[PDB]
């Protein structure tokens, strides 16, 4: 009943569900509405307050689908790359665990006010809205295999002055193409192609002009100038 | 209506959020010593709303540039600072008074007075446009402010000696939106 | 129902030992914030009675073959380090809490998440059907998978190479339970 609580006290109440809402929990005032994710505070709350509570919030949606990309994209219907690309995006998912594990230990001596959340999250309002544009920009198109990668070269060259979101998505191009590059090294040192998954570049048939033909599709956008040199 | 209250929602009205009410801040009882002083420290606040509506709708269309990226993610550098501010002074807040606030934020009160008057100035520039917009203002003179102003012109001049030095050892010129000056023909 | 008392009844749902009772672990009072973490938390005992389950059941019978023991022996090695990740957690409790538990056992969710998916592909595969099983699990690409059951098959590919080695250099094959793949007629 935070209507019939004091005002300067509440503030401390909801730091601490607040805190929990950044986890995904279900919280006890700050909850969560069925499924872009829509959340509810309270209707009898500070006017001051609300206003200030819905601006982070879009750091718990932007949680809510990328956690929900991890725990989906690892399939193995997906292929080499769309897995390595939900491992290195799923490292990050830990150290946003940390940071509200050091937040949940510097609120019980008090010292954490609403006013002194909404700063020390602020990078992590901004790199949990990267994660949630590339798990909405792979899924959009259907990418797997070389287009999960051509996407991965433009989304990092767009953000070619930030400093600060392109030395994210040159985290996960760099750790999103070693799949596709280790099959590369056995199409370049020798003639073997395993690629179980339907993805790589070259694939063969069953008088040589048809054996391997060059797929259009999965051509990573950034081997076009060398795409007949490879074959 | 006691002073502390005051102090607690002009602490609020310094971000957007609104006794004080929202184009300036109409307070509305309390002694007219008190309301002249709130007007001019909450009138500090909507500035805020000014920077940050730009930072917010241009960071919504896709169609802003490479530069336009640059001084939109130049102008939050320069916001997380005034919100590590706000941070120490509400910890203050369980002592500070009107009048303690003033020389508090009198500084705040000039580079949210630059940042706020510098996005009007360059309104609907894009690529090197901008970089040129945000250039005029370097011809100022006072210390302070060109001081200020000649940093926010060295991350927004990246890009553009990107395209440079590109289309100078490489002549590979690239860019979908048409930002540097080099224009070719299909 | 204090949050201490949750902390202990946690440890012990981490094995499959039971206010948190037994498929999803129901818990039955508290506040909701509490609840959810605990379902979420819990989640990891049920995927340790599935592989205790495979390997109890399986080291009873003792027509499962040469392969199949190795198989049931490789996940034990890999449950007596979640024997001793149990063990320090413990001797915190005598601070940690909720919010403290989630980073500790991240990690150990997702291998209790390939070995609790591994031993439900290879279910009635036994000899050397059960090494090209726990083979496919391999092209995964998955750098922290593809790390862990290319060991569990260096630890089922010994047998298969043993017999090898016996019918290449000696010529004299011997299983009483058909697993290699050269069948003799009497």
């Amino acid at each position: 009943l935070p209507g019939t609580l004091p005002l300067a006290s509440q503030e401390s109440a909801v730091v601490e569900d607040l805190l929990y809402v950044l986890v995904g929990v279900d919280g006890r005032y700050v909850s969560a509405q069925p499924l872009s994710r829509t959340f509810l505070v309270d209707p009898n709350l500070d006017l001051s307050i609300r206003e200030l509570v819905h601006r982070i919030l879009p750091v718990a949606a932007s949680y809510s689908a990328v956690t929900r990309f991890i725990e989906e994209k690892s399939s193995f219907e997906y292929g080499q790359v769309n897995h390595a690309l939900a491992a290195a995006m799923r490292t990050l998912v830990k150290e946003h665990l940390i940071l509200v594990s050091q937040l949940e230990q510097l609120h019980r001596q008090g010292l954490l006010s609403l006013q002194k959340l909404w700063f020390y999250i602020q990078p992590a309002m901004r790199t949990m809205d990267i994660l949630a544009s590339l798990a909405t920009s792979v899924d959009k198109g259907e990418c797997l295999g070389g287009s999960t990668l051509s996407l991965l070269h433009d989304r990092s060259f767009s953000y070619t002055g930030d400093s600060q979101a392109q030395e994210l998505c040159l985290y996960l191009t760099k750790a999103a193409s070693a799949p596709y590059f280790e099959v590369l090294e056995k199409w370049i040192y020798r003639g073997i192609i395993h690629d179980p998954y339907s993805e790589f570049m070259v694939e063969e048939h069953e008088y040589w002009d048809q054996r391997y033909t060059i797929v259009q599709q999965q051509i990573p956008s950034f081997l076009q100038k060398m795409a007949d040199k490879i074959l | 209506i006691t002073e502390a209250a005051l102090v607690r929602d002009i602490l609020y009205v310094f971000q957007g959020i609104d006794n004080i009410k929202m184009n300036c801040y109409k307070v509305e009882n309390l002694s007219r010593s008190l309301r002249d002083t709130a007007v001019r420290l909450s009138e500090l606040g909507w500035l805020h709303n000014k920077i940050r509506r730009y930072t917010d709708q241009r960071s919504l269309d896709r169609s802003f540039g490479l530069v336009g990226q640059s001084f939109c993610a130049a102008l939050h550098q320069e916001l997380r600072e005034y919100y590590r501010l706000l941070s120490v002074l509400h910890s203050q807040l369980q002592s500070l008074t009107l009048r303690r606030l003033l020389v508090w934020t009198y500084d705040p009160k000039i580079r949210l007075k630059t940042l706020a008057a510098l996005v009007d100035h360059c309104q609907g520039r894009k690529g090197g446009e901008l970089a040129s917009a945000v250039h005029a203002y370097t011809k100022t003179g006072d210390p302070y402010m060109r001081s200020l102003v000649q940093h926010i012109l060295s991350l927004v001049s990246h890009p553009v000696l990107s395209f440079l030095y590109r289309w100078i050892y490489d002549g590979e010129l690239e860019d979908t939106y048409h930002e540097f000056f080099v224009a070719s023909d299909p």
